[PDB]
Order: C-alpha cells, then sequence, then structure tokens
C-alpha cells in the first residue's frame, strides 16, 4: 500500500507535461460592408424656353 | 537542600515497561516513514535552478 501511493505520487507528476495551445488569430481582420449606389452629385439646369 | 528518596512500586515498574513497548512501535513506525519519505523524493523531484 505504500509502494501504491508513492508510485501514485510519482505518476501524477510525470502526468503534469503540457502538450500544445490553441488560439484564433484575428486581431486586423474587419468586417467589410457593400454599397449599392454610386454617389454621383449631379444635377441639369435648364432655362424655361431650353435656349 | 530537600532531596527526596527515589520510591520505586511495582506501579512505576509497570508504567515504564508499557513505555517501552509504545517507545519501541514508535522508533519502528518513524524509520519507516523515513525509508517512504526517502524513496518517494528520489524519484519525484530533481535539482533546482536559478
Amino acid at each position: 500500500e505504500d509502494m501504491a501511493k508513492i508510485y501514485g505520487a510519482v505518476a501524477a507528476v510525470s502526468k503534469n507535461v503540457n502538450s500544445s495551445v490553441t488560439y484564433e488569430v484575428k486581431r486586423g481582420t474587419h468586417e467589410l460592408i457593400k454599397v449599392p449606389t454610386i454617389p454621383h452629385n449631379l444635377v441639369l439646369i435648364q432655362s424655361d424656353n431650353g435656349k | 537542600f530537600a532531596l527526596a528518596q527515589i520510591n520505586a512500586d511495582d506501579e512505576f515498574i509497570g508504567a515504564i515497561d508499557k513505555e517501552s513497548a509504545e517507545y519501541l512501535d514508535e522508533y519502528a513506525t518513524l524509520a519507516r516513514d523515513i525509508s517512504n519519505s526517502l524513496t518517494l523524493v528520489k524519484a519525484a523531484f530533481g535539482p533546482l535552478e536559478r
């Protein structure tokens, strides 16, 4: 029983080893939008007689 | 100045004999746990670094 407790403690510290890290690479990314209409700014001014 | 003579009754002798058995068991138990501790430290620990 004493040996079982000693072997258990040793195995516990052997299992305390890291494997990897996982994360997300999202900094710098932004969401795009869509503009449906071209913003022209033209008006036509004509005289009453059309001259 | 008032030294008292020592009386060794049968009760005192019997009490000491009980203590002898208790001390023997206590030393035996301590020795086993020292062995268990020494094995545990050697298998599970290493040296330190700065």
